DNA sequence: TCTCTTCCGCATCGCTGTCTG
DNA sequence: CAGACAGCGATGCGGAAGAGA
């Protein structure tokens, strides 16, 4: 539990 | 000085290379930059030694950046450190060897230190030198001699001219030196104060002391350590080794409220013999020794309250072995910089966090206070978790179609209330704190604009907090953010990031900024900053976002609010899009919605 | 009684010679 | 009708400028012939590569110089 | 790759290629998994097999790999259905090819490359040879327009030269054999000689220039013996990369200095190591160019430290973050050249252009509720005889 | 009647912005 | 560009009005 969120874990730019 | 076809300069005839390079992990450019390599096995022995003679100006992970000047040697010399004490272990610790330029640079700044020294005895301060030829030729200018009140040799000078000759001096070629005798001093009593062994040494805060007592003789210079880090407990701790009369200088009302607590809290010292000479309330000032004060009052320009005149006056009279002076970026303003001539002190020590402006009067703490004694590595403090780990991210808002046609079509200023009110945002926020608040992660928006701040605290029914804000109502909000479960969101405006003792919090979201300031930013950063009971540096549970609008001007700011951030080491991700917020249901969902915003936007005025 | 700091700077690069 | 120009497509934001600048008459014409949709407009030719250029100084404000 | 080469041949120049010294062999390494084994198999048979044999002759699982390698091979014609017996040359061949019938090199290879970097790059001092500048100006990846000023550098040229000397190799070859054509050079003659790497006045000439790229060296005055390089069959890491944009790289050869400035700022050059920021004004100055952010990541993470290959993923993210972010906003504004309609009377004509436009391709974009559509100047033409002809 | 507590009115600082040269 | 003045948002301080013993 109390993992990271999606959009810190990996990049969020489309490449 | 030699431009290659690129912009880099040409060094290839410059310096030669030494052929075990790769034993020597240590580069010295001719300007004094420095660059370590943090993967050496010889690493540690490195920082050590390149902390004590220069100071960081970046510190990523792998390669450290290191540059020296004269205010950083001279702090050297102070330590005992002697030029061949240094250059050699430099020349040895170089891989491709010393330029001339800074063995001459070294040489000239480490012989002149010492011959010119400043003394402070009974209300008098004496300019004292074993060699008399520097004074013989140090009274060229006439600036000297109207200065002045109208082996060994010693002359008096006048208590308000000594900030500009202390600035005189530096550029003179012959620095003074404040180091106080706490040890040999009979003039001023020692006070009954003691470091209980309740209090604990955090072996970063002990270097930061060590390199401060350099000797028998503490020395007067700035020691810059993160708000979390616990500055305070260090500044205590300074005090309680001086041993002498003490006066700790805070900046607003929340500032010397802490330091009292501090010093009962980790000093022996009885409460009777701390005092607060402060507008608000007094503990009879005068009666005791160890005091905490503003610099608004001491440096209050208008007309003085007979009884602050009498403390006034029995505070310049008297002589205090330590001044205090916390948040020392403030120092160099007009009537922040009067107190230090005010107030007769012989070291006077300084400690802050975020130690960044944009005038460039910062290089004038040097003088004014002393050179930078002690800068933690932010990112050490990470990996041992004395601070908690951040991960620094930058959502990037695209700004509504609508919102940009005004804010592009205004040649105006009116723009700062626009782009810091966007739908994108209200929704990324909105989305971002709800995100949050079912993870039970405690929320600490920021805004500069209250006007911003009050809609969309309205629009999400939070207790937002501000300048004009109750006293009474300011604590209340703040208790029940602490201790309901009910509510974990508290939004706090500029004066959040001024002074106060916040409850830790999880994430730090920031709607809006003030401007370009690396100030605010690392003030606001260090609230997340305070390391939980139990956690992990890896876990990454402390979280910062600085939501920006794309396209606009915010997004200057921002790159230039960062620099100092990641020059410590934090890298600031960006995020374009937020998984889950078209799903997710938000205001401003539609374009009517959005309408009425703009037109009380535009109404603003 | 004097505290480990008025003793003087730890100097931890001597320990490495060369 | 038949029209000749370009089509160029943005995100809405810069579409807005655009608008801005055919309104606002900077370049000194409206070259927005047509307004194909919320994020597609048409300009002539000719006019593109001041346009670019006029995009790229809009760039420069919107980024601190490293 | 070598199988996309092959497979654009005619049957007529195939036979002819497949060479009895080495191309009966070259070809046969080719053969990714299956179509060895069947062609050993059929090697000795001088009878055709029905084709349903070779279908049942791979299990139900993995039955696609069967399909690629009958498909693969067909196209090589190695085998006829005559009705699967294999090409009697290449089974002759074949058989004859089955039991019938340094270091310095490798530095010159690398000095030769580097030195024809340097000239492809605007490097003062290079190697002269007005055959090699030629050969790259009609290879597509320069372009100099004017004899005496020195050629420039194409938009394509900065793309191959962060490719990697593998793949940078190769594609130049290729090129070579493409205009080896065009020039009027036998191209079988010459591509046999590659094939035989690897185990008349066209092949000395040919020869010249791949000992000209480095390739080979004859070392006795351009005797008729040659030793090839390693390059001619067919390395650790030096750049450090920070989280603030700050690139450390360990570069003595000026090579390498030169293609990190192409997309960087350079601050510091110390002997045996430079200082290099990635702001926006480089990385944007690199992609104007035609370079792309997909090559800067590929060329920075192939050239990565050790140091940097214990983190995972070797590159920050941010930096090949930031790095995408900054390529994306300079094609913001997406340019295509079209014609627009108005005043459409009826939407039953306009949805009829617009379905014989979806049919021609002509459309490029379309929009039902405002009764409009864009079209290219291409199939403007076609729209517009279209419209006469009512 | 003090007494505390509290509230206007000055003055200051951070950073930026405006305005005429 | 540049120096002086000023705005918005924060801070401190010092002079005058309500509950409460």
């Amino acid at each position: 539990a109390k993992e990271r969120p999606i959009w810190l874990r990996e990049s969020t730019v489309q490449g | 000085t030699k431009v290659d076809e690129y912009g880099a300069k040409d060094y290839r005839l410059q310096m030669p290379l030494k052929d075990d390079h790769t034993s020597r992990p240590l580069w010295v450019a001719p300007d004094g930059h420095i660059f370590l390599e943090a993967f050496s096995p010889v690493y540690k022995y490195a920082q050590d030694f390149l902390v004590a003679i220069a100071e960081p100006v970046c510190r990523p992970t792998h390669v450290h950046e290191y540059k020296l000047t004269a205010y950083s040697l001279y702090a050297a010399v102070s330590v005992g450190l002697q030029t061949s004490d240094i250059t050699e272990y430099l020349r040895k610790l170089s891989k491709t060897g010393v330029p001339d330029g800074i063995m001459q640079f070294i040489k000239l700044c480490t012989v002149s230190y010492g011959k010119v020294k400043l003394v402070l005895k009974h209300n008098r301060y004496f300019v004292e030198s074993c060699h008399p030829d520097v004074i013989q030729h140090l009274l060229q200018d006439p600036v000297i001699r109207e200065c002045r009140l109208r082996q060994t040799v010693s002359f008096e000078v006048k208590q308000e001219m000594i900030e500009e000759l202390q600035k005189r001096c530096i550029h003179l070629e012959y620095p003074l030196l404040a180091e106080y005798d706490f040890r040999n001093d009979s003039v001023n009593p020692d006070i009954n104060i003691d470091l209980k062994p309740t209090a604990v040494l955090r072996p970063y805060q002990e270097k930061s002391l060590r390199k401060m007592f350099g000797n028998g003789r503490a020395r007067s210079g700035v020691i810059v350590l993160p708000c979390g880090a616990g500055k305070s407990l260090v500044g205590v701790t300074a005090a309680c080794t001086v041993r002498k009369r003490c006066l700790v200088l805070g900046n607003s009302a929340v500032s010397v409220e802490q330091w009292k607590a501090q010093f009962k809290m980790w000093s022996t010292i009885d409460d009777s013999q701390i005092c607060r000479f402060t507008s608000d309330a007094k503990d009879k000032p005068i009666g005791c020794s160890v005091a905490i004060s503003t610099y608004s009052m001491l440096g209050h320009t208008t007309k003085r309250s007979w009884e602050a005149e009498r403390v006034m006056e029995w505070l310049k009279t008297q002589e205090w072995g330590l001044m205090i002076l916390d948040e020392v970026h403030t120092i160099p303003a007009k009537m922040f910089r009067r107190v230090l001539t005010i107030v007769q002190a012989h070291c006077k020590l300084g400690l802050t966090a975020t130690l960044v402006r944009e005038d460039d009067k910062i290089v004038d703490l040097n003088f004014l206070i002393g050179p930078k004694l002690y800068e933690a590595n932010w990112m050490e403090l990470q990996n041992n978790g004395y601070i908690a780990k951040v991960q620094c991210a930058e959502v990037w808002c695209p700004m509504s179609p609508e919102f940009y046609r005004e804010y592009v079509a205004i040649k105006t200023k009116k723009r700062i209330l626009l782009y810091t009110m966007n739908p994108n945002k209200f929704r990324a926020c909105q989305f971002l704190i709800k995100f949050h608040e079912r993870r039970n992660d405690k929320i600490i928006v920021f805004a500069d604009n209250v006007f911003a701040l009050k809609e969309y605290a309205i629009r999400l029914n939070k207790p937002y907090i501000y300048g004009p804000t109750s006293q009474g109502e300011r604590m209340q909000i703040l208790q029940n953010f602490k201790h309901n479960p009910k509510i974990n969101t508290i939004f706090i405006s500029k004066v959040g990031d001024t002074s106060f003792d916040l409850p830790e919090a999880n994430v730090l979201i920031q709607i809006s900024s003030h401007g370009g300031s690396r100030r605010q930013e690392a003030q606001r950063l260090g609230r997340v900053l305070r390391a939980k009971k139990g956690m992990v540096a890896e876990e990454y549970n402390a979280f910062f976002y600085s939501l920006v609008s794309q396209d606009t001007q915010e997004m200057a700011y921002s790159t230039k609010r960062q620099r100092f951030l990641v020059d410590q080491g934090y890298s600031f991700k960006v995020i374009t899009k937020l998984a889950g917020m078209e799903e997710e249901d938000l205001a401003f969902s539609t374009k009517e919605e959005q309408q009425q915003l703009l037109q009380k936007v535009l109404a603003a005025t | 009684r004097t505290k480990r700091w008025e003793g003087g700077y730890e100097r931890t690069w001597e320990i490495l010679k060369e | 009708n038949v029209l000749k120009g370009v089509l160029i497509e943005c995100d809405p934001a810069m579409k807005q400028f655009l608008l801005y600048l055919d309104e606002s008459n900077a370049l000194g014409k409206k070259f927005i012939i047509q307004d194909i949709d919320d994020t597609h407009v048409f300009v002539i030719a000719e006019l593109v590569n001041v346009l670019q250029e006029r995009v790229g100084e809009l760039m420069d404000q919107n980024a601190f110089s490293l | 790759n070598l199988q996309e080469f092959l497979g654009g041949l005619s049957p007529g120049v195939l036979d002819r290629l497949y060479g009895h010294p080495a191309t009966c062999l070259a070809v046969f390494r080719e053969l990714p998994s299956l179509a060895k084994n069947w062609v050993m198999r059929m090697l000795f048979l001088e009878q055709p097999l029905p084709q349903a044999a070779v279908a049942l002759w791979v299990k139900k699982e993995f039955s696609k790999a069967q399909e690629e390698s009958t498909g693969l091979l067909s196209g090589l014609r190695i085998w006829h259905t005559q009705l699967l017996i294999l090409n009697p040359i290449f089974r002759q061949n074949l058989r004859i090819a089955l039991l019938g019938g340094v270091p310095s090199l490798d530095k010159y290879a690398e000095e030769r490359w580097e030195v024809v970097l340097h000239f492809m790059v605007g490097s003062p001092s290079a190697a002269v040879s007005q055959d090699l500048a030629q050969l790259l100006s009609q290879a597509g990846l320069m372009k100099s327009t004017e004899p005496g000023e020195p050629p420039c550098i194409t938009s394509a040229g900065f793309q191959f030269l962060l490719l990697d000397t593998p793949a940078q190799l190769w594609y130049f070859m290729l090129q070579y054999l493409q205009t080896a054509q065009s020039r009027g050079m036998d191209l079988v003659e010459i591509l046999s000689f590659l094939f035989q790497l690897s185990f008349s006045d066209s092949l000395l000439n040919f020869l010249q220039h791949l000992r000209e790229f480095g390739l080979v060296f004859q070392r006795k005055r351009k005797s008729r013996r040659y030793y090839p390089t390693r390059l001619a069959i067919n390395q650790p890491g030096f750049i450090v990369v920070e989280t603030n944009y700050r690139l450390y790289a360990y570069t003595e050869s000026e090579l390498q200095i030169a293609l990190i400035a192409l997309f960087s700022e350079m601050l510091y050059r110390f002997p045996n190591m430079v200082v290099a920021q990635v702001t926006r004004e480089s990385v944007q100055q690199a992609i104007a160019s035609g370079i792309t952010a997909q090559q800067i990541i590929h060329f920075l993470r192939t050239r990565a430290h050790p140091v940097m290959l214990k983190q995972t993923p070797v590159l920050p993210p941010t930096i090949t973050d930031q790095i995408r972010l900054w390529e994306l906003e300079r094609d913001r504004l997406r340019f295509t050249e079209g014609v627009l309609y108005n005043q459409f009377l009826s939407q039953v004509d306009f949805e009829l252009l617009l379905a014989h436009a979806r049919e021609l391709g002509v459309l490029v974009f379309e929009n039902s509720a405002k009764r409009l559509m864009v079209v290219t100047p291409a199939g403007h033409s076609d729209v517009k005889r279209f419209w006469k002809r009512q």
